[PDB]
RNA sequence: GCGGCGCGCCUGCUACACCGGACCGCAGGCGUCCCACGGCGGGCUCAGCGAGGACGGAGACCUCCCGCGGAGCAGAAGGGC
RNA sequence: CGGAACGGCGUCGGCCGGUCCCGACA
RNA sequence: GCCUGCCCCUCGCCCGCCCCCCAAACUCCGAAGGGCCGCGCCGCCCCGCCGCUGGCCUGGGCGGGGCGGGCGAAUGCGGGCG
RNA sequence: AGUUCGGCCAUCCUACGGCGGAAACUCCUUAACUCGUUCCGAAUUAGGAAGAGAAGCGCCGUCAGGCCCCGCCAGUACUGCGAUCGGAGACGUCGUGGGAACACGGGGUGCCGAACU
């Protein structure tokens, strides 16, 4: 109930996993940068399994970091898609949640004939006021039980924000 | 390895449950071959399954060869350890007798002054039983985090 | 056919020999910046040696 | 559900404590190796050093000689000493490091100099007479009998960046006389082989907060009563930030000698540590409550 | 012993402590050595660069040069029957100063001073002589509280 | 003789707490490879547990965690970080 | 009586246990 | 036993507490025993000199003069060099 | 009291649970520039100041783990120097010396200088 202990949204990763296709990836990662306004950066893999075209560098992935509200406008709207129906498995240990979308039409964007549909997945970190205190170069130091986010008390907060029960 | 089996008879069997414990104690130091080691436990298990239940006796080889087998055998180190309900006193000494012909050198049957595989001795443990204070399988201790 | 046995007592017949004085105070290995100044400070006033 | 735990008894006794300054994250003894290094042939001559930190409130700019067993500071300047200069607000402003620098060169010269007279540091070594964008290097031209002052910049663990407020103090102290080694890269002005003494200039005298002043006035005042609402309690206006810097540069330069200012000691009442007999009763308490 | 390299039969010595490992303390380079000071060399496994050679290592020698990243300290070395000083330029890292000579300081120091205290004093001389430890004196020791003390049987 | 190469060299043993100590004694190596696998400055933290998230699983991917190195640093081995 | 595990109701000397005038079916 | 099903229990498995024996190429620790260096000149004070070192009137070395104090472990024994 | 620079680097660590902030420090709040992010002002670079003890942190507290100090282990294990000392040996005495370790029980649980407020 302390002012400088309020849940906020730290972030939203939105990554988009193909094979070895030539330019499924590409497109893909155009397809989040329209929503992100951040140009996702392309995250490769460094095992080489057969799979379908895996390698060492095969572009297996594409991630974006949205912070900030900007990111919530997106993560409600993953959630419509949802149904704003979440399962109790989807908060972590660290109470950071996760959903999926399969279409990046669903969120609203536009099929686009040149746009094949991309499936994504949308990972949300949850992080109180003061959570720098394990990122700054001097004066590095643990966050404490007491500030760390419990996924009890975050699956409290995801009502009172998103209305998903 | 000739053996690959050391506790042998009543492995699964409580602490408290047989009092006297009668282990071959080695005089040499020298080197026991492991097929003596092999030959000296069937032949001991053989006598006190003749003679009483397999419950009653726990029959333990104490080292178990590693040296490339032969064991290296201290002077003062048990070479093996029985301990038997009070049903079964009387057989293990001369299960004990068929070892001290199989494995070379001076060894001695001696009976221990505990339950054998708990060190608190038998006054000790009798003193733990009234006390309650013994935890079954150690010392219950004032150390560790007391809620 | 190797051994050293009476190695000992042949070194230590009229061994144990010091280094020598000169040895111990020498200008070898030294800092030749060092081994300069030195030689400036030498050429002055009582220990000048130069005619 | 069930698993290894990492934090094993094996690691705790295994584990090797890293340096006291290191587990705080406070300072690198690699960066402090290479900046107090001497060669062994110069002996106990000292090697001062320019240690400069940057606090949210105010920037702190010491001069710190190392010694066997403790740091030594010949000298130093703090930001809350600018306000007695004139210089109201905004301790972390780049003009104000400038500014932090300039105090620490001079106090130091100063109190070198005490009465020295012939062969003085503070004669010998005026520096630039006014601010300005200009590149001076103590050590060059002017030398001789007294050489200038010799220190290291101590960056800490900041990262070296243009335009960054730590580098603002080191032109200070050139500018007042001590000699830091520069190249002007790191300043505001550098490209190609051109460096602009007007960029320079520009956020020593505060022009980029005297542009933003300006700019929330036009685009939002309400803003403007909330960012810099600080400022407005002092009354400080875009067109004065320059001209009120100078003048604070010229006092630093007339009276750098410290004042010893207010400051005070409280013991708290600490929750305290107990005796045997008071844990006695501690451990007896979960021992009775326990049946 | 086939193999003869620099650092062969250096596992244990060249390794670091317990809980020594990392890098070495900035006192090391604060301390001043003065030409001719007692040194002690122990070879750091962590700064490998100008090491020492496992010979000298425990072996105590005198700074025969000061120079600027590297000192250069002379220790005697025995081989066959000569025992001949070995000039070795090593790092600061790897060389620490001695306390060997620092007892006959402590007693120069008292040898001096407590001469001095006694000539305000007693005319008569402080010896000092350090004597070898010396026999017993007259002793007198109360019995009154004596324990009798018996061999004990062997129980086994 | 034959085979082996204690024929030149390196690591850990043997080696019996300075050093030096043999064996057709004990395990392995070296004859190269790399203008980057170099020099230097900067930023960073590595393996992995955990627990979470479209296709997702045995396996591909991304996150908050905790991580004394359990990773890496060309190749033997041992130190080193 | 070079010699080993292993024996001896050989002769000495021990070290620990039970019965022994209540006399080791009367 | 279950429309069936991991809806029914059991050992393995996973950890946890333990425990029996181990090392040449394992070390929390750690001997005996060895190695190396020291045991006479201390202070005080003033300069001199140094293309060497320093912000300096800083040093570091190397010299000279005074002025105080002394020979400061046992035992045996003249060494040194060609 | 607290900061900045340090020396020894766990009595200073780890995990947890309390307590506190006057000042300090942090958190924090924003990109107009400077600067800054395989993407992301998270970090970083700027420019601040409405908050705030929730953390960080400063203190306590754990029959906490570790880390440390003292017993004891124990004249024990080994081992130096002798022995026509026993023993078929390999092993153990005896004389004269030097003497561990694990456990276990008790007790602890950072200190130092410089500048500054």
């Amino acid at each position: 109930e302390n002012p400088m202990r309020r849940i906020r949204i730290e972030k939203l990763v939105l990554n988009i996993c193909i094979g070895g296709e030539g330019d499924a990836l590409t497109k893909a990662a155009k397809v989040l940068q329209q929503l992100t306004d951040q140009e996702p950066t392309f995250s490769k893999s460094r095992l080489t399994i057969r799979g379908f075209g895996i390698r060492r560098g095969q572009k297996i992935s594409t991630h974006v970091t949205v912070r900030g509200e900007k990111a919530r406008e997106i993560i409600e709207r993953g959630l419509r898609v949802k149904n704003f129906e979440l399962p109790y498995s989807c908060f972590s240990t660290t109470g950071n949640f996760g959903f999926g979308i399969t279409e990046h039409i669903d969120l609203g964007i536009k099929y686009d004939p040149s746009m094949g549909i991309y499936g994504m997945d949308f990972y949300v970190v949850l992080s109180r006021p003061g959570f720098r205190v394990n990122k700054r170069r001097a004066q590095q130091q643990h966050v404490g039980a007491s500030h760390k986010i419990t996924p009890d008390e975050a699956r409290a907060w995801v009502e009172r924000e998103f209305e998903v029960v | 390895p000739k053996i690959r089996y050391f506790d042998l008879g009543n492995r699964r069997a409580k602490v408290n449950d047989f009092p006297y414990c009668f282990h071959l104690l080695s005089g040499e130091k020298e080197q026991v071959s492991s097929e003596a080691l092999e030959a000296c436990r069937i032949a001991c298990n053989k006598y006190i399954a003749k003679k009483a239940g397999k419950d009653s006796f726990h029959l333990r080889i104490r080292v178990h060869p590693f040296h490339v087998t032969v064991a290296r055998v201290s002077i003062g180190q048990p070479l093996l350890s029985v301990r038997c309900r009070a049903s079964a006193k009387d057989y293990v000494k001369d299960a004990l007798r068929r070892a001290k012909f199989k494995i070379p050198g001076r060894q001695a049957i001696v009976e221990s002054r505990n339950w054998g595989f708990t060190e608190f001795t038998k006054e000790e443990y009798e003193d733990l039983r009234e006390r309650g204070e013994l935890q079954y399988d150690h010392r219950i201790s004032r150390k560790g985090p007391l809620n | 056919n190797h051994t050293s046995k009476n190695q000992n007592r042949k070194d230590h017949r009229n061994g144990i020999k010091k280094p020598k004085k000169s040895a111990y105070t020498s200008h070898k290995g030294m800092c030749p910046k060092y081994l300069r100044n030195l030689r400036r400070s030498r050429a002055n006033d009582p220990r000048q040696s130069l005619r | 559900g069930w698993v290894k735990v990492q934090k094993t008894r094996s690691y705790f006794k295994r584990f090797q404590v890293q340096f006291r300054r290191r587990r705080e994250g406070k300072t690198d003894y690699q960066a402090r190796k290479a900046l107090i290094i001497q060669d062994k042939n110069k002996y106990a001559t000292p090697r001062y050093r320019f240690v400069v930190r940057r606090t949210n409130k105010d920037i702190i700019c010491q001069v710190t000689a190392a010694e066997l067993t403790k740091d030594r500071v010949v000298c130093a300047a703090y930001s809350h000493e600018l306000p007695r200069y004139g210089i109201p607000v905004g301790l972390t402003n780049y003009a104000a490091a400038y500014a932090t620098g300039l105090l620490c060169g001079r106090r130091l010269l100063e109190k070198l100099s005490v009465g020295i007279k012939e062969n003085a540091l503070a004669q010998l070594y005026p520096g630039l007479d006014k601010a300005t964008g200009e590149e001076y290097h103590p050590d060059e031209n002017e030398n001789e009998e007294v050489h200038a002052f010799k220190a290291f910049l101590d960056i800490g663990l900041a990262r070296a960046s243009t335009g960054a407020r730590v580098f603002a103090a080191m032109k200070g102290a050139v500018d007042a006389g001590l000699n830091i080694p520069h190249s002007m890269k790191r300043f505001p002005g550098y490209s190609k082989d051109g460096f602009d003494s007007s960029a320079l200039r520009d956020r020593i005298m505060g022009k980029h907060v005297g542009d933003y002043m300006a700019e929330l006035k036009a685009e939002d005042e309400e803003t403007y009563r909330k960012r810099f609402s600080k400022y407005i309690a002092a009354k400080v206006e875009p067109l004065r930030l320059e001209a009120m810097y100078t003048k604070a540069h010229a006092a630093i330069r007339a009276n750098p000698q410290a004042v010893k200012a207010k400051f005070e000691i409280k013991k708290p009442v600490r929750q305290a540590r107990l005796t045997l007999k008071e844990r006695k009763e501690r451990i007896d308490a979960k021992k009775l409550e326990a049946l | 012993t086939h193999s003869q390299g620099y650092r062969c039969k250096t596992r244990y010595c060249f390794a670091r402590k317990f809980r020594r490992h990392g890098m070495a303390n900035l006192t090391t380079y604060n301390r001043v050595y003065k030409l001719g000071q007692y040194v002690n060399i122990k070879v750091n496994g962590a700064y490998h660069k100008g090491m020492p050679h496992r010979y000298y290592n425990g072996r105590t020698g005198t700074i025969f040069n000061i120079g600027p990243r590297a000192l250069g300290v002379q220790i005697q070395k025995r081989v066959r029957g000569r025992i001949m000083l070995k000039r070795i330029n090593v790092r600061l890292e790897h060389v620490h100063p001695s306390d060997c000579r620092k007892n006959h300081l402590e007693r120069v120091a008292a040898n001096d001073a407590a001469r001095r205290l006694a000539k305000e004093t007693g005319q008569p001389v402080p010896c000092l002589k350090r004597q070898n430890a010396l026999p017993r004196a007259a002793h007198v020791v109360s019995i009154a509280s004596a324990i009798d003390i018996t061999p004990l049987k062997y129980d086994g």
